[PDB]
RNA sequence: AAAUUGCCGGGAGGGAAGCGGAUGGGGGCCGGCGAUGCGCCCCGGCGCUCGGGGCGUGGACUGUUGUCGGCCGCGCCGGCGGCCAAAGCCCGGGGGCUCCGCGCCCCCGGCAGCCGUCGUCGGCACGGCCGGUACCCGCGCGCCGAAAGGCGUGCCCCUCGGGGCACUGCGCUGCAACGCCCUGCGGGCUCUCCAUCCGACCCGUC
RNA sequence: GUAAGCAGAACUGGCGAUGCGGGAUGAACCGGAAGCCGGGUUACGGUGCCCAACUGCGCGCUAACCUAGAACCCACAAAGG
RNA sequence: AUCAACUAGCCCCGAAAAUGGAUGGCGCUGAAGCGCGCGACCCACACCCGGCCAUCUGGGCGAGUGCCAUGCCCCGAUGAG
RNA sequence: CCUGCGCCCGCCGCCCGCCCCGACCCACGUUAGGGGCGCUUGCGCCCCCAAGGGCCCGUGCCAUUGGCUAAGCCGGUCCG
């Protein structure tokens, strides 16, 4: 993983059924090369090995605390969000000043909250779940382990995608009338301009 | 392309003696990755078999066996002896593929998968060409039937090149088997 | 400390450096005492020729000198009839009445690190490492040294 | 470039004969199988 | 983007930088590493080899009536597999240079 | 034949030929030339303490420079550099010091003649014609720069005078610009778009990648 | 004088600080920090040196390009040789298998389209670092040519191309072309502060 | 000697006296020994992130509801299922 | 169509300790685990090519236009403490 | 609540500083499946592999001296 080289002044990237580990590996390495990147929707990050294993995963965490200090101690966090950046911040050396710049070039939500709900959302390719896991290897969603571990805020995040999904497919309704109408106004004027337009024949598609 | 192994015949007797002016002349078909490795591997035999050591040898002649039909599927059948943690044992196996050298890399491959038996461990004592009808393994045998058809039910999805690859995409990959 | 008196007769005093060297029953059992030190095979024309030009260097009055031409040779050797670079090879590859003194006026030839890379060095070439015999392999080893 | 008689007639046809006979000959021992009929008790295993 | 505004052709290609040539324990400022938009292949990298970079930066005060300041460099050799080079520019690249954007030149052209 | 032509240039017998000493056995009968013994100066000037050593006119003959294989007359270069940076423009010829001969033209572009090194130019595949075009009264000495000295120091008022004053480009030149790009737009008006090809610049939009691009 | 302290100005700070290598930003300082002279010339006065012009030059430091060497790295393409080479391709022949993977498998003999492995020979394109010539190369001594470079005679060779050898002599012998700045908001600095990356445990002692 | 990072011997090498690369960390384990530099290439070891170098091309095995497992020395696991 | 023993790979049981806790961490499950391979690549103060400093070696300089001769120049190898 | 001699807001006159260099683009869902379009509302048709696509005067010395200007497109501003 050397980094995408993009221009790009962010990347919002939806989280949805990519795995935490590459993910977060993929994100790190964009943060140290420079690049802001939103993540959003990291209540859908998939986690390979089962929710139990991932459970036990996690209450082995709770147990690491300074003994004589908790308050001092490990940090445990229950947002899926928070839950993604500190993996991510494992993935990079955040003790530096190099470090804590790259961690300040990331967002992460749960959800997809504005401005980035009418924003091009990217996938990573090489951390999907489609293509780095084999169907029928358990896995469980990082806003299931979430639940489970005591974050309350997983209603309220179900609330707000589904009135948000629908006011996105009406959207989607609405620019797919106004594909049909353009389409034929592809023909109409490409019937217009005959030999014209002949330079494009062989390399259109 | 190369291939990973090379069968060889090895030709080699002892030496003249002041009795014994035409010593006895000994042959092996063998498996080795280069003429060096194949001629090593001859004295090996040689030495606990007929009793004769590189020392108090000499060498004639070293040729490369060739596929002759390169381009059709043959069956194969690999007797083999080998070391396991906690002694020795005789396997026998069923491979397909259209070179004999393409047959013993993939042999190679299983016992140092199935087994975690290494190279060094493995001695092969005959090779053969089991026509079919007469295949044994199963996996072998489910191959030998005219009107074959399956899907892929596992199939890669990557670029043409890595001058294609990206680490963005807009759209999920679209696949189905 | 008996490896290490080995490799001084056989001029071998430093990691890549080559020599060229006659077989016999007294050299072949001075290889077999240092031989994971070493890698050695059956050189041929071009990489005999190519090493003496490219990489080649005398030994006149106990000092280094390149043989760019080949007076180096004539007042080097001389009075054994090597008068030129290609004779000079000539009576190494075709191991010949002067073997002895034509390879011995040869400083030992310094070699790169090999381009490509080695295998395990701490193997025998028969087991898939570098030391050893690799006889006419050693050809292909001389062109990424050179 | 301009089909020259390009590799004419090395040799005759009787000696084309005798080297593709000999060398075809030597083919058959390279590919000679032992039979294996020394082992008794493997007999059977080796299919033989 | 429409009626923008800006500097109005292109004849360079972005490229930022990703640090100096590393060991796990030891550093070399001598050379740095650059990314290279677009180029994805060992083998792509041929065609850059040789061409001038510049890495362009504001400094505090005015000198020569601008508060730009602009080092030139290098590509030099591919770096890896996927596409890296090697640069060497005429004074050691800052530290603080790494994850920032330099511009790559195609001047010496062949 | 970098080698084959080394090889043959220090045969014995060519070596002969190429110098000459054929025809200088010519004229001094049968025998090679003696010399003299210049430097009888007798009036030293001065005498420096340093061992001098004296001002080298070298006798080395460096060789000409190549000019890349696709730069061939008539065809549309892009300037990568400068002022002009994009702007397409036509090759006439190669100069004397290696640099090449571009014409905009200026009608087109606003590119006067100029040189421009081989460097910071790409060719590209397109051919204008121009053996009808008439160059020879081009030199490299037509733009010798003969620049003055460093006393008029851009001051306040000189600053925007010097615009406003004219002493520049003379009358012969801008009457030379008008006899060349007159001659080279009839081949120009032949193909078409090759005006206005010419008119605008090149530009990398995003995703054009150069080492894939062929031009 | 130092330790240590106050005031003024400047700089930096998330549980040490200091330190070594890099460089970037600020400072502060550096005019031997960086040149304007030398050769032909025409007078007009004191062959030699100053006063006007005419004349080609010429200056710290640094920029780009070219061309020659040296070492290196990468990419492409072509020829030859060995093997039974096999093979696919085109033709011909040879064995059993019993409704079967069945238009089955294996085998051999001719040949004239492509394609392993091992060795070798050749050409070409790109790129990095160093160097710039007192000999090695190279130049003048003859002509042509802007310059590459070419131009002569005789013997040997195939016999196209053209090729190879020939007698050899005198001297000479630090590669270039353009730039930028020139008391400046310029150039650099081994000095000071700060920032960042990498490295980095407190010395003496047994 | 039950053994011990225990006590005593034989041959060789290392540390001590020695920096450097790797084994996260370590006197003696692996590589390798050194003037101050430029360029090239390697050894051991590596190439998801930390961290320079492929989420490279292949074939199998493993599914752990025990912290599955994952580095010569080396930081154990046995009889038995 | 099937039965029985045996055998050996990974997995599981056998498998208990005191601050909170360690395949180095995060993490990984057509692996980023295990075994065997194939292409490149990355990485030492080691190897190669070059400059410079020092050591050591071996040379050249008088009927002297000749020199800190305790000097300058040339050649080769070398450099830990 | 918001300093009676203190502050705030709006317009143009710009001058610095800052970022950038086309710094253009909203479906959900699954992947042993899905997408667009018609009519039985399920059937047909066509498409399914990568944003590897579309869009955009995309073309003027960050942009020459003046006039004119459809239809179309982009900005600021007014209102809803
Ligand atoms: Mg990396
Ligand atoms: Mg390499
Ligand atoms: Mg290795
Ligand atoms: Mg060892
Ligand atoms: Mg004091
Ligand atoms: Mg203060
Ligand atoms: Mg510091
Ligand atoms: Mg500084
Ligand atoms: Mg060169
Ligand atoms: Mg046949
Ligand atoms: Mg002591
Ligand atoms: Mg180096
Ligand atoms: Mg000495
Ligand atoms: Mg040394």
């Amino acid at each position: 993983v050397s980094g995408s080289g993009v221009c790009a002044k962010r990347v919002v990237v939806d989280a949805r059924h990519h795995m935490l580990g590459r993910l977060a590996s993929i994100v790190a390495k964009e943060l140290l090369n420079g690049q802001r990147v939103v993540v959003v929707r990291c209540e859908e990050i998939c986690m390979s090995g089962g929710l139990v294993r991932q459970k036990m995963k996690y209450l082995r965490f709770l147990r690491k605390r300074m003994n004589t200090k908790p308050s001092h101690g490990p940090i445990h966090f229950r947002a899926p969000a928070k839950i993604l950046w500190r993996t991510i911040r494992g993935m990079i050396p955040h003790k530096t000043a190099r470090g804590e710049a790259a961690l300040a070039r990331l967002k992460a939500y749960e959800g997809v909250p504005p401005p980035y709900d009418r924003t091009k959302r990217m996938v990573i390719p090489d951390a999907l779940k489609v293509l780095r896991l084999q169907p029928g290897h358990r896995y469980c969603l990082l806003g299931q382990l979430s639940k489970e571990v005591g974050w309350n805020y997983a209603d309220t995040i179900r609330e707000l995608e589904e009135k948000r999904k629908e006011k996105a497919k009406v959207s989607y309704d609405r620019r797919k009338q106004l594909a049909k109408l353009r389409v034929k106004a592809e023909k109409a004027a490409e019937e217009k301009l005959g030999t014209q337009l002949e330079i494009l024949a062989p390399i259109k598609y | 392309v190369a291939f990973r192994f090379h069968q060889y015949q090895v030709v080699g007797r002892a030496l003249p003696t002041p009795g014994d002016e035409q010593p006895k002349i000994y042959r092996m078909k063998l498996w080795a990755t280069n003429e060096v490795r194949a001629k090593s591997k001859f004295w090996y035999f040689l030495r606990k078999l007929k009793k004769v050591k590189k020392s108090n040898g000499q060498m004639l002649a070293i040729n490369e066996i060739f596929e002759k039909n390169p381009t059709t599927i043959k069956n194969y059948g690999i007797w083999l002896r080998y070391q396991s943690r906690t002694g020795y044992h005789n396997m026998y196996k069923e491979y397909r593929d259209t070179t004999l050298n393409g047959a013993v890399e993939q042999m190679y491959t299983e016992m140092a998968s199935r087994h975690r038996v290494r190279s060094p461990c493995i001695q092969i004592i005959k090779t053969a060409t089991v026509n079919f009808k007469l295949c044994k393994r199963d996996n072998t045998k489910q191959f030998h039937n005219s009107k074959i058809k399956f899907p892929l039910v596992y199939q890669k999805v990557r670029p043409p090149t890595r001058k294609l690859k990206t680490t963005y995409k807009a759209t999920r990959p679209n696949l189905f088997m | 400390p008996k490896t290490k008196k080995i490799l001084q007769l056989l001029r071998l005093r430093q990691i890549f450096n080559g020599v060229f060297l006659k077989v016999n029953k007294a050299t072949i059992n001075m290889l077999r005492r240092v031989e994971p030190y070493v890698a050695y095979g059956y050189p041929n024309l071009k990489s005999v020729r190519e090493l003496i030009y490219k990489r080649g260097y005398g030994k006149l009055n106990k000092q280094r000198i390149p043989l760019a031409n080949n007076k180096v040779i004539e007042e080097g050797l001389g009075k054994h009839n090597i008068i030129c670079i290609e004779d000079l090879v000539h009576e190494i590859l075709t191991v010949g009445p002067h073997f002895k003194e034509a390879n011995n006026f040869l400083w030992p030839f310094k070699l790169k690190a090999p381009l490509g890379g080695l295998k395990k060095k701490r193997n025998h070439y028969v087991e898939g490492g570098d030391a050893g015999n690799r006889e006419n392999y050693i050809n292909q080893l001389v062109r990424r040294m050179n | 470039k301009e089909k020259i008689n390009s590799k004419r007639t090395k040799l005759s046809a009787e000696e084309a004969s005798k080297i593709k006979a000999a060398g075809k000959a030597w083919y058959q021992t390279m590919i000679s199988d032992s039979d294996y009929t020394e082992f008794d008790v493997f007999s059977k295993w080796l299919g033989v | 983007v429409k009626g923008r505004t800006g500097q109005r052709v292109r004849l360079y290609v972005r490229g930022t930088i990703l640090g100096y040539k590393r060991s796990k324990s030891n550093q070399y400022e001598t050379a740095s590493l650059v990314q290279i938009e677009g180029v994805n292949t060992r083998e792509d990298v041929a065609w850059y080899g040789g061409k001038r970079m510049a890495y362009v930066y504001k400094a505090k005060t005015k000198s020569n009536g601008t508060h730009y300041r602009c080092i030139w460099g290098k590509v030099s050799r591919p770096h890896g597999n996927t596409g890296v080079v090697r640069a060497k520019f005429t004074s050691n690249l800052p530290a603080e240079a790494m994850g920032k954007k330099v511009r790559v030149f195609m001047y010496p052209s062949s | 034949s970098k080698m084959a032509l080394g090889i043959k240039r220090a045969s014995r017998s060519h070596t002969y030929h190429r110098r000459g000493l054929w025809a200088i056995k010519a004229k001094h009968g049968g025998a090679l030339p003696k010399a003299e013994k210049p430097a009888a100066v007798a009036e030293p000037k001065f005498y420096p303490a340093d061992d001098v050593k004296p001002r080298t006119v070298s006798t080395r003959k460096p060789h000409p420079t190549k000019l890349r294989s696709t730069i061939t007359p008539g065809t549309v270069l892009i300037l990568l550099a400068g002022r002009y940076m994009g702007k397409r423009v036509v090759f006439l010829k190669q100069l004397q010091s290696g640099l090449l001969l571009i014409t905009g033209p200026f009608k087109i572009n606003g590119v006067p003649i100029r040189r421009v090194n081989q460097a910071y130019v790409i060719a590209t595949s397109t051919k204008v014609d121009i053996s009808k075009v008439n160059v020879q009264k081009f030199d490299d000495k037509y733009f010798a720069r003969e620049k003055k000295t460093r006393a008029k120091k851009t001051e306040g008022e000189l600053f925007e005078s010097d615009k406003e004053a004219t002493k520049n480009l003379p009358d012969f030149k801008k009457d030379d610009q008008k006899v060349i790009d007159a001659e080279l737009i009839k081949a120009i008006d032949a193909v078409p778009d090759l005006k206005n090809y010419l008119g605008a610049r090149f530009s990398l939009r995003d995703g054009d990648k150069p080492h894939e691009m062929t031009f």
